[PDB]
RNA sequence: GCGGUGCGCCGCGACCGGCUCCGGGACGGCUGGGAAGGCCCCGGCGGGGAAGGUGGCCCGGGGGCCCCGGGUGUUACAGCC
RNA sequence: GCCACUUUUGGUAAGCAGAACUGGCGCUGCGGGAUGAACCGAACGCCGGGUUAAGGCGCCCGAUGCCGACGCUCAUCAGACC
RNA sequence: GCGCCGGAGCCUCGGUUGGCCUCGGAUAGCCGGUCCCCCGCCGGGGUCCGGUGCGGAGAGCCCUUCGUCCCGGGAAACGGGGCGGCCGGAAAGGGGGCCGCCCUCUCGCCCGUCACGCACCGCACGUUCGUGGGGAACCUGGCGCUAAACCAUUCGUAGACGAC
């Protein structure tokens, strides 16, 4: 998995082939975090593997479905349990972030660990995302927002749209 | 691999393109710096070397073994004539340098020292500023040629004056007067330009440059010596006797 | 009794690093930097305007000394408004970083 | 990190009218004034509260690295008010083990000639700077006072001193003499 | 010092993206550099946005970081600030920023006579008084 | 057609950048006050930079070997000729387009020269790191001329400062008459204020 | 006049067809028979909860009744779930 | 005969010597890797239009002159692409 | 036989197609005023007043070219165009401002009235800076200029030869 533009969330359902030893097998359910829904169900037959004795010739995929997320206009604080590899090791981990989807978090902390850790996202496994209210939030760079008169300037405007008066007589102001 | 034995090299290279002089008379690379405080004074002079002799003189340095003993010592006579001063010229600080602003010359100023302007004074018709001298006699030129004074006394930061050899009081075949911008060093630029232009079309004597028991330098071309070998100019080891192609 | 072209510049020629095509000019057009601006231009008549020795037939008037090469705008080339040309006969690269008048005249208005 | 806001404010006193020229202040009391511009700091410097009774920091948007410069632009102010407030007095003590150090004072305090240091016969001229005044104290034997108003004047120009009378080539440890600074006071006292 | 503050209920003038020439109100400030934005009477829809596109207008209007959008109205028309951003020397000089762009052929050619006549005119009165300044001198 | 642009505060590699790219397409660019270029990154690390290109002379013949241009204006033409193809000849009929000068010369004092904010260093550095006065390095690694320039350029700001006051005064007589003027003008200004230009 | 063939040289326009790059419209299907959101101190009537705590109350300072911190608490003269 | 992925023998190791499978180079241009027998793309009649691959888009040098997004990073030896 | 000042053309090299005549500079801060106030030789600073996504805006400013004809209105009259004096220039020097005169005009600019000017019959390099840079020969006049260099000879402070 490559993590592409923005990721979607999908609840992937699958289960294994009925066999004349068990006629209806157990359904197994997952928040698959995914550009498209071809690698949601890659990732599925990833992780069911590494769960379960089950691979993609002995199961089928019975639900394949974005999920959407279910107040996108309220912010939110995502706690989020991980689990990736470094040059040397395998370090479970606990981010958090703020943001108004529950894959947008997700998107963002794949970024966030490719930022840091130089983590890339084949690396990366992700295994709970919850929504955390403001309380149980641990995070400084997270918890700074829970005011509500919150209130800071935007000190230095640097000038972007620089190429398009390329050569002018006056010098860019930078304090708006 | 190295040299077994280190040694100091051979010759200087600061001295390194040793060609021959493109002049002959010995020019001031840098004239002494100037300060506003002290009064005006040339800063150079021209002179004719003589040759050699001795001296004795007791030497008063205590701590030597010559203290109130005494030496002999070689010294250079140096003839020099009282030069004739024919010219001021300007000079302003550039980004680019110290450009020339605007050479000014007297009035009647002597054959000797025009003999310079020319190649062969012989074949020649002697016609050198004689279109330019006639400035000095009638106001439409002394208002032209008082105003660039006016004009010196503003924009110049460094005046330095014109003199010229008097090559009629000495011994030699030559006539050509040598000739030679000397700073002026002293106050501001003004008194530094009316001390020069009463000295225009005079004399200098040395008395009046130097004193005695001062240090100056000595500025000229050495003895030219030819197209000589290496072991001639750089001092190199001459190479053993057995050696095929020379020594 | 005015001035009725562009000003363009002729850049270079179409190209790759190693390559060179030059049945296709690069102009640079005055005042558009951006392809949300090029539209304007796209199939509009354009001309390399140079003087020389002898005598030519100017259309419409006495032998002058003027020559062109006359060519149209083909499409648009890169992001920043750089418009590619292509002339009937081949740009020589005596005009590198010279004035081409693009025309107005097919005029898509 | 980028934290959201850090602030420290400086009660200024009563007598000390303190201005800001945008960043860059002017205190003044009763010795003098003293000016510092913070051009280089990057900072929000705003003197809030009428009969202005306090000067205020703000930092928007820094790190640590960035952070750390706000007690140090309180603490350049509060060295700033005591300066012309009090003043800054370093009293500092020449320690010789068997050769005096002869100081005497040249240019009514602005010039230190230091002599018979380890029995040298090199005389140590040293330049104060300007606002300070050195002086040979009454009441004390062998102790040097540097006053002045900016204390990154005083204290350099006492350790000018200090750095003029060291050993060379020899045991530190042992060679124990020179001028050092030894206390660190003010000019008058509250 | 600053003026305009980033805060729960600034009115926003927005440079650039698809909502550009709009006002919008700041609701909640989501993260460093990302903020939580609406216009109930502007016509732009209840949405996260940057701070790299919206200008701070000085116009704070009166509503909790959790109300939702119905409650943003009523403090958006009780302030009435939808006239005060007409009146605002800022959108005078974006309404005369626009009308220039849209100046038509005939418009310039009139705009071109009625400029060479008053230029004339006010530089007729100006080397009046430099001369009256010039004898009020002598 | 002549490009002037000022050098105070642009960056070194980011205004040459775009000089040499205008001049490729045959624009005459004239850039001036080569003083105050500024180069990022923290003044020793740049004089070690400019050191160590001193270093780099021809071992056999320092003559033919790379001359290493002390003024401030002829760093800044070097570091373009970098960035152009000078060995072609429209590379070198480009150079010949390029005049750089140290401080502002009499042919173009008394003429408006134009600022790239794409190149300059409060565009394009975050404020707290450090920068590097090119007009300090190429003095103190042997341009033999900053206080000679400096003041021939405070003589032409204490006299710019001479024509920039007259100008205020006639935007002032400017716009004392035109209130004088608004009776008889006040239909000519109306047109103007309908197309957007006087409001 | 028709048909074939071409113009001495340089050019233009028109429509048709092929191959391409792009723009502007407009309609429909699906899904959690979309998710959210919009309108009816305001969706209605009763019930609850805390906080990034609105009123109010108290303390503190900047004041000329406003603004700013801190504490209390649960709809008040804000809102949320 | 040589090289390369992976498997592999001797040797401390080698741009060393010896094997296996497959692909290359040699016999082979072209775009990229600045440079280059073997690497990445791709194999070729002579041309026009369009579009890609690998790789790129400050300038040399076609193309980011996107109001690109989120972070990390100060190096008095920064860092920068099989 | 050369330089300067005031005509027709020819050959050649080519590029261009309106000018922007200038504060310094800050960027977590600026610009413009007012001066009522404080010092200096009009300048600096405080106060207050305006702007500040810059509008005293380079997203800008200036100029704008079809021509002439009449008659009227708006603007001008102190202006428009052409001869003598006062200043402004050095870093690589300003075709700029001002004072007079003998002339001259109600012309120019903005609205209107009136008709004309190859209307060259749909078609390209048109429109300029252009009295362009250079090169010769022709023209008529005015005021001014009449030189050096190199070889050859000599020197010997220099020298392989040149060079000096
Ligand atoms: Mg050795
Ligand atoms: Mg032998
Ligand atoms: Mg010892
Ligand atoms: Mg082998
Ligand atoms: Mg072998
Ligand atoms: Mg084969
Ligand atoms: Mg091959
Ligand atoms: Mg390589
Ligand atoms: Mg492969
Ligand atoms: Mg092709
Ligand atoms: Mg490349
Ligand atoms: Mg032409």
């Amino acid at each position: 998995m490559k993590a592409s533009g923005t990721l979607r969330e999908y609840k992937v359902v699958g289960r294994c082939l009925p066999t004349p030893k068990c006629r209806t097998p157990p359904l197994y359910r997952m928040r698959i975090f995914a550009p498209n829904h071809v690698v949601a169900k890659s990732r599925f037959w990833y992780f069911v593997s590494q769960l379960k004795k089950m691979k993609k010739s002995s199961g089928e995929i019975v639900y394949c479905g974005q999920v959407f997320e279910k107040s996108p206009l309220r912010v939110k604080n995502f706690g989020i349990w991980l689990r990736y590899d470094s040059r040397s090791g395998t370090h479970n981990m606990y981010r958090e972030y703020r943001d108004l989807t529950t894959a947008g978090a997700v998107t963002q902390c794949y970024r966030d660990m490719g930022a840091r850790h130089r983590a890339r996202a084949h690396s990366i496994q992700i295994m709970k995302v919850e929504e955390i209210a403001a309380s149980k939030c641990r995070r400084p760079a997270v918890k700074q927002f829970h005011d509500s008169k919150i209130k800071f300037p935007l000190p230095h405007r640097v000038l972007r749209r620089q190429h398009k008066p390329r050569f002018t007589t006056k010098r860019p102001n930078t304090f708006f | 691999s190295h040299r077994k034995f280190s040694a100091p090299r051979h010759g200087s290279l600061g001295f390194l393109p040793r060609k021959r002089s493109s002049r002959h008379r010995g020019k001031v690379k840098s004239f002494p710096k100037d300060d506003p405080s002290k009064p005006v004074h040339l800063t150079a002079f021209l002179g004719y070397k003589a040759g050699m002799t001795h001296i004795v003189r007791e030497v008063d340095r205590p701590g030597s073994k010559v203290n109130k003993k005494e030496v002999v010592e070689a010294v250079t006579i140096v003839e020099t004539p009282p030069m004739v001063v024919v010219g001021i010229v300007g000079y302003v600080e550039t980004p680019r340098g110290l450009r020339t602003f605007k050479t000014v010359f007297a009035e009647h100023i002597s054959d000797e020292c025009k003999r310079r302007f020319y190649k062969n004074w012989h074949k020649s018709k002697k016609k050198a500023f004689t279109k330019y001298c006639k400035k000095w006699q009638d106001d439409a030129g002394k208002r032209q040629l008082d105003k660039d004074f006016s004009s010196m006394k503003k924009y110049c930061q460094v005046i330095r004056v014109l003199a010229h050899t008097q090559m009629r009081l000495l011994p030699l075949r030559q006539k050509k007067a040598h000739l030679m911008e000397i700073q002026v060093n002293g106050g501001t630029v003004a008194e530094k330009l009316d001390w020069a232009r009463e000295r225009l079309e005079q004399q200098v004597p040395v008395s009046q440059v130097f004193g005695q028991d001062e240090m100056i330098d000595v500025i000229g071309v050495t003895k030219g010596k030819g197209y000589k070998g290496v072991t001639s100019r750089w001092h190199t080891k001459k190479l053993p006797r057995k050696t095929h192609r020379g020594l | 009794s005015g001035r009725l072209w562009c000003k363009a510049i002729f850049a270079g020629y179409k190209r790759g690093l190693r390559n060179q095509r030059e049945h296709t000019a690069l102009l640079k057009i005055e005042g558009v930097y951006a392809r949300d601006e090029t539209e304007f231009y796209l199939g509009k008549r354009c001309a390399y305007v140079y003087k020389a020795k002898n005598n030519t037939v100017t259309p419409g008037g006495k032998p002058n000394k003027t020559r062109v090469i006359w060519g149209k705008v083909t499409r648009a080339h890169g992001n920043s408004g750089m418009v590619r040309a292509k002339f009937r006969s081949n740009l020589p690269a005596k005009a590198i970083g010279h004035r081409i008048r693009v025309m107005l005249y097919p005029s898509r208005i | 990190m980028k934290t959201i806001l850090s602030n420290q404010t400086v009660d200024i006193p009563e007598n000390v009218d303190i201005s800001l020229k945008g960043r860059t202040v002017i205190v003044k009391g009763p010795r003098g004034t003293l000016r510092r511009d913070f051009n280089h700091i990057n900072v929000e410097l705003s003197l809030l509260g009428k009969k202005k009774k306090r000067l205020r920091v703000d930092k928007w948007w820094g790190n640590r690295k960035e952070l750390a410069t706000v007690r140090t632009i309180c603490s350049h102010v509060q060295n700033m008010i005591k300066g012309v407030t009090l003043g800054f007095r370093y009293k500092m003590r020449s320690v010789y083990a068997h050769f005096p150090i002869n100081v005497v004072i040249q240019e009514n305090g602005s010039l230190v000639e230091i002599r018979n240091f380890l029995g040298e016969k090199y005389i140590r001229r040293v330049r104060m700077r300007p606002g300070v005044a050195c002086s040979v104290s009454q009441a004390q034997k062998d102790e040097l006072v540097l006053e002045g108003n900016d204390i990154e004047l005083v204290s350099n120009s006492a350790a000018l001193i200090q750095q003029a009378t060291t050993v060379k080539n020899k045991d530190i440890r042992k060679f124990l003499d020179g001028i050092y600074v030894s206390e660190k006071g003010t000019v008058q006292q509250a | 010092v600053f003026r305009r503050f980033v805060e729960v209920g600034r009115v926003a003038y927005v440079s650039f993206g698809p909502h550009a020439g709009k006002l919008v109100a700041i609701v909640d400030v989501i993260d460093q550099n990302r903020a939580l934005v609406d216009g109930p009477c502007t016509r732009v829809r209840r949405q996260a946005m940057p701070f790299k596109c919206m200008q701070l207008t000085d116009f704070i209007l009166k509503f909790p970081h959790s109300a939702r959008q119905k409650y943003v109205r009523k403090a958006w028309e009780k302030a009435d600030i939808n006239t005060k951003w007409a009146a605002t020397r800022w959108a005078k000089k974006i309404e005369a920023r626009e009308r220039k762009a849209k100046m038509t052929d005939f418009d310039r050619y009139k705009v071109m006579k009625a400029k060479k006549m008053r230029n004339r005119i006010i530089k007729n009165e100006v080397k009046k008084l430099q001369r009256a300044a010039l004898l009020k001198a002598s | 057609q002549v490009l002037v642009l000022d050098g105070r505060g642009h960056l070194l590699g980011r205004l040459a950048a775009i000089v040499a790219k205008q001049v490729l397409l045959g624009r005459k660019v004239v850039v001036v006050r080569c003083e105050g270029i500024n180069i990022s990154g923290n003044f020793y690390r740049n004089k070690l930079k400019y050191l160590a290109f001193l270093r780099k002379r021809m071992n056999t013949n320092p003559s033919r070997g790379p001359y290493h241009f002390r003024a401030p204006s002829r760093i800044f033409w070097r570091t373009v000729r970098g960035m152009l193809p000078h060995k072609t000849k429209r590379g070198q009929a480009a150079l010949d387009r390029l005049k750089v000068f140290d401080g502002i010369p009499p042919p173009y004092d008394k003429k408006k020269r134009m600022v790239v904010p794409a190149a300059l260093k409060v565009v394009r550095l975050k404020p707290t790191r450090k920068f590097a006065y090119l007009g300090r390095l190429a003095h103190e690694v042997g341009w033999k001329y900053q206080a000679v320039t400096a003041t021939l350029e405070e003589k032409r700001k204490e006299k710019a400062k001479i024509h920039y006051r007259k100008k205020k005064q006639l935007m002032r007589l400017r716009k004392q008459a035109e209130k004088n003027v608004e009776k008889k003008i006040s239909k000519f200004t109306d047109v103007l204020k309908t197309h957007g230009l006087l409001v």
